[PDB]
């Protein structure tokens, strides 16, 4: 192209160029300067005007000797994409980064991409299994949900997600997207290794995956359009191949805060706390680039490292617009030693309602919540004086409640290794009978010991009868 | 699709403005919602306007103003959008009969942010607005769904809004309820309670569930 | 004998009961000063907004 | 020279800028007329920015403007219309018949600007204005010429309070009352339109005693700032040019500081605490200074106040608090004990109240009434965990005390139909005072706390307990 410029600033990785010429590149297109760092991808954000842009760079930045040649390359750049992404761990850039070399391009698409319209939407309302007990019970999925997990800090966030890769996405076929936005990269390795292993990644044949991994060392920028790479190579399998996906975002509080930092460079104003202004647009188009199509239903469930807790914090709250299920994990619970960690007063789903999911299903999850709600009300007076200093009544309900925190417990069998104790994976229609049960207090009389830390009912009574010996 | 099954769109009109559309887009919506509104009121015709929600409008217009550098009022949400809102809500009325009567008819909708109701925004929507109908999501977890908090809900319209049949049922039924509040809160400190406090309380129970609703279920 | 021991107990118990309420005590008031000191963050943080546009 | 031109440079929402030609000098508090097919849109002046370029707020809505407009400047602050005339017809911000009954003004107009009365001229008078209100008259009476202050929560029959006041103040004041809703609902405009037509004191032949100026919420933060000068003003030109005594009413102040809050920040001048204004305090106090007895008249001001949340440390209620004198405060927990009005008497005070200022002996029983009910509240805390348990026969009483009394305070209003139903009394001043001190002394000690519920003077208490005791 005649476009070309030079590097009037590098000011973090929010580089300027100063085409000279007046024909300009388009916002969102994208310039390759060339650097002994090889080419660099930037992407135009702003144009300051007078044949001076302000560029995101998407591919880190040092070394950058001011007044260096740019050459516009256009648009977002088109990574290559086929089959052959799946079992290819791919870069920012789309380099398979598992070196396995060069994707055979079929269909290169653009990074940024428009979002489906109201019109090419398609409703879903599915039952899907995750093997998990109490997941099952609040929020059982559908085959195009948005789930997103709101982790603390190292919740076992890598495990909750491994252990739905190594149910769900065996139990669910057409493709499966794993991307890793600002991924820690030994975890990563180990996902990789996992993968490799079960066959998720095969190599010799095909695999049923394709993989993105981002590390949080890339650069700001770059991290932020992680995602989008992300959301095409999802688009492809969505859309242009129709395969019903999955997806996973691990976190997307990276993509968030990669917003947060960028906003005072771009020289927008950071809204409240300091996530951009324009917090609220990019998740929402990120989100209906996510969303469900009559080409295609992807289910995602996104992993969202919420800082310092507090939900209250713009980027949860806006998370929670764009999520039809919910599953909260809090890390109050996880210090109550109940694995999974997951909140059982905090996750929802649309998909629990009525009959749709059973009326008798809905009824038990009903009275689970009630009894909880009671027990976490009257822990205070509990404590400060004693349960003997409220009623019997209430006292058969604390004892039940305090029975079903304990049995909600179920060792996960991807965290076997780590935790020391093998897994346990737990049927939808074994949950429902469980709970039953121990809502009528039928096995309210056997140990508290032998409820805590085990899956299964039976497993329960088992172990009551092993505690006994 | 829930308003099609219950056929109730063949008079429901949606207006919107969904996440990824521009919050230029976003600002501007509620505003010509009400405008169309205001058709149907014109027109004799009456309707109501819900209006959810109204919190990601201060949003919109917050990048809006932002990105337009303008001074932004308290919790980046520009100071004028009381502005932006009171011009909004005062234009649902029920008109007169030489305006041809008609009434749209407003509930605005405002998502709490943790009970955080002396936030900017809440505030202003309080002050601007005839009712609060407060919610409580605890209550949400104790079974109630809707789950309605009504000490913190009020009607300032008194029962001139309310069914006739309905004003002489329910008369006492406040006061019912209030006494049951009080009670409930003292019986959770362990006292020993006397009769009239145990009337209270088991009619008390027999009320709090004569409240309660399931979701979608009319009446 | 009785009703020694009920007075003993009563004793006994409110005693335990201001222990376990000094404890809630210290935490209320690490969560209290905690949340002073974020609302003195996001007052400054106002202010900076306010010179800043 | 140039003519008195601006051309309108910046239309940046409310704030115009405009750019008066080279060889002319603006002065500050001007009022601009720009005639507009959307009527004459008003800009007061509020910045000089140098070179003959103002920045100014605008009173109206700005859609349509164009940069290039000819300006033509009043010169000085609106001139708003005093006279009789302006005694029965709705006036709006701009001093222009809203209620279209043709013509205001007598045959004067007058600035919306006026300064606070000299030490001198201020000077007020300690006398009591009772109002027939059991709690007001014993707990927080109200003075002549004075600064009430109707503080209390969001519509907690905040309404029906001020109305009651109306329909009992109002028709026993003598001089004339000026009615100003400052950012107030349409649906309370019509029912205080209605309701004063129906009081008669709108009589829509001859004049009404009251004047009226609605300024509505709808209008924007400058409007909503600039309509308290101009109700102000009408007062004024009563209680100076026309002697005449007046007794204001302003309806809800809040709305005036939460306008100016607004209008600050719109200036750019940097917020104070919690988003109000730099000039809160002086702000606040030419309003309320402007307002005074003077040697011309004397004003009474009522002012209703909103305590957005309850939240009283909020820099514009706590000025407020400061700034006027015979407070009022309406809690939520005495609201939901049923008893209306829920004025709380703890915090319901009044800068006259003390010894025999009101009677030695009023002072003496009103003295009683709150030590009683503080240990009651105090009590509340016993009772909770504790019950019967740790309480003296000496307690019990001061709990059945404290809750005839907590009932007593509980009397009709006379705006109630579907509030409640159930007119309003009027008790003599006299009779109040014998009527606590009555159940002090313990010569109600045998009729029961509901005997006080929603009863007015001693005939009333007496009356009450007649009907539970048959």
């Amino acid at each position: 192209t005649p476009i070309t410029g030079k590097v009037t600033a590098v000011i973090g990785a929010i580089v300027d160029v100063h085409f000279e010429q007046s024909e300009l590149p388009a916002i969102l297109n994208a310039l390759e300067i060339k650097t002994p760092q090889g080419k660099l991808v930037l992407e135009v954000a702003q144009h300051l005007g007078e044949n001076t842009v302000r560029t995101i760079a998407m591919d880190g930045t040092e070394g950058l000797v001011r007044g260096e040649k740019v050459l516009d390359t256009g648009g977002p750049i088109s990574v290559p994409v086929g089959r052959e992404t799946l079992g290819r761990i791919i870069n920012v850039i789309g380099e398979p980064i598992d070196e396995r070399g060069p994707i055979k391009s079929k269909l290169r698409k653009p990074i940024h991409a428009d979002p489906p319209s109201f019109a090419e939407q398609s409703t879903s309302a599915e039952i899907l299994e995750t093997g998990i007990k109490v997941v099952d019970l609040l929020a059982p999925y559908a085959r195009g949900g948005k789930i997103g997990l709101f982790g603390g800090a190292g919740v076992g966030k890598t495990v909750f997600i491994q252990e739905l890769i190594n149910n769900i996405a065996k139990a669910h076929g057409g493709f499966s997207v794993f991307t890793g936005v600002g991924e820690r990269t030994r975890e990563g390795n180990d996902l990789y290794r996992e993968m490799k292993e079960t066959g998720v990644i095969n190599l010799e044949g095909e695999s049923k995956v394709a993989l993105v991994f981002g590390q949080m060392n890339e650069p700001p920028g770059a991290r932020a359009r992680v995602a989008l790479t992300g959301l095409t190579i999802a688009e492809y399998f969505r859309d242009e191949e129709g395969q019903d996906v999955l997806l996973f975002i691990d976190n997307i509080f990276r993509f968030t805060q990669a917003g947060s930092e960028v906003s005072a460079l771009l020289g927008r104003i950071p809204s409240a706390v300091g996530y951009q202004p324009t917090l609220a647009t990019d998740m929402g188009l990120l989100q209906e680039r996510i969303t469900t199509t009559k080409k295609g239903s992807v289910t995602s469930v996104q992993a969202v490292y919420v800082p310092a807790d507090d939900l209250t914090d713009p980027a949860p709250a806006t998370t929670f617009a764009h999520l039809d299920a919910t599953t909260v994990l809090s890390r109050g619970i996880s210090e109550l030693g109940i694995y999974p960690a997951v909140d059982p007063l905090d996750s929802k789903s649309r998909l629990l309602d009525a009959a749709v999911v059973g009326q008798e299903h809905y009824d038990v999850a009903s009275k689970v919540q009630e009894t909880l709600q009671t027990y976490k009300s009257l822990q205070d007076i509990i404590a400060i004086l004693g349960m003997d200093e409220l009623s019997e009544q209430d006292k058969l309900t604390v004892e039940r409640a305090r029975k079903i925190q304990r049995f909600l417990s179920q060792p996960f069998a991807v965290a076997e290794v780590f935790t020391g104790i093998p897994g346990k994976l737990v049927r939808l229609k074994d949950t429902v009978a469980s709970f039953k049960a121990v809502l009528e207090g039928k096995y309210d009389n056997i140990p508290e010991h032998a409820f805590y830390m085990v899956g299964g009912i039976e497993d329960v009574v088992a172990k009551a009868e092993k505690l006994a010996a | 699709q829930t308003l099609e099954q219950h056929d109730a769109m063949k008079y429901s009109i949606i207006v919107a403005a969904t996440a990824s559309e521009a919050a230029p887009l976003q600002y501007l919506a509620p505003f010509t919602a009400a405008s169309i509104g205001e058709w149907f009121r014109d027109n004799g015709k009456h309707a109501l306007i819900v209006y959810d929600d109204l919190s990601k409008q201060a949003v919109a217009y917050r990048q809006l103003s932002l990105l337009l550098r303008r001074p932004p009022g308290r919790e980046a949400y520009p100071g004028d959008v009381f502005y932006l809102h009171s011009r909004l809500l005062e234009r649902a009325a029920k008109l007169s009969e030489k305006e041809g009567s008609g009434s749209l008819t407003a509930l605005p909708v405002i998502e709490t942010q943790g009970g955080d109701v002396s936030a900017y925004i809440p505030t202003n929507v309080i002050s601007i607005t005839d009712g609060q109908i407060f919610l409580e999501a605890e209550l949400f977890y104790k079974g109630i769904r809707p789950a309605i908090n009504v000490g913190l809900s009020v009607s300032r319209v008194g029962s001139a809004a309310q069914v006739k049949a309905l004003k002489q049922v329910a008369g006492s039924l406040k006061l019912f309820l209030a006494q049951y509040r009080e009670v409930a809160a003292f019986a959770q400190f362990g006292s020993d309670l006397d009769a009239s406090t145990k009337q209270t309380l088991v009619r008390g129970e027999r009320l709090t569930q004569l409240l309660k609703q399931n979701q979608y279920s009319p009446l | 004998q009785g009703y020694a021991a009920e007075i003993s107990a009563r004793r006994n118990a409110m005693d335990n009961a201001s222990k376990n309420a000094g404890d809630m005590i210290n935490r209320y008031s690490i969560l209290y000063n905690r949340t002073r000191q974020a609302v003195i963050t996001n007052e400054l943080v106002d202010i900076i907004t306010g010179a800043s546009s």
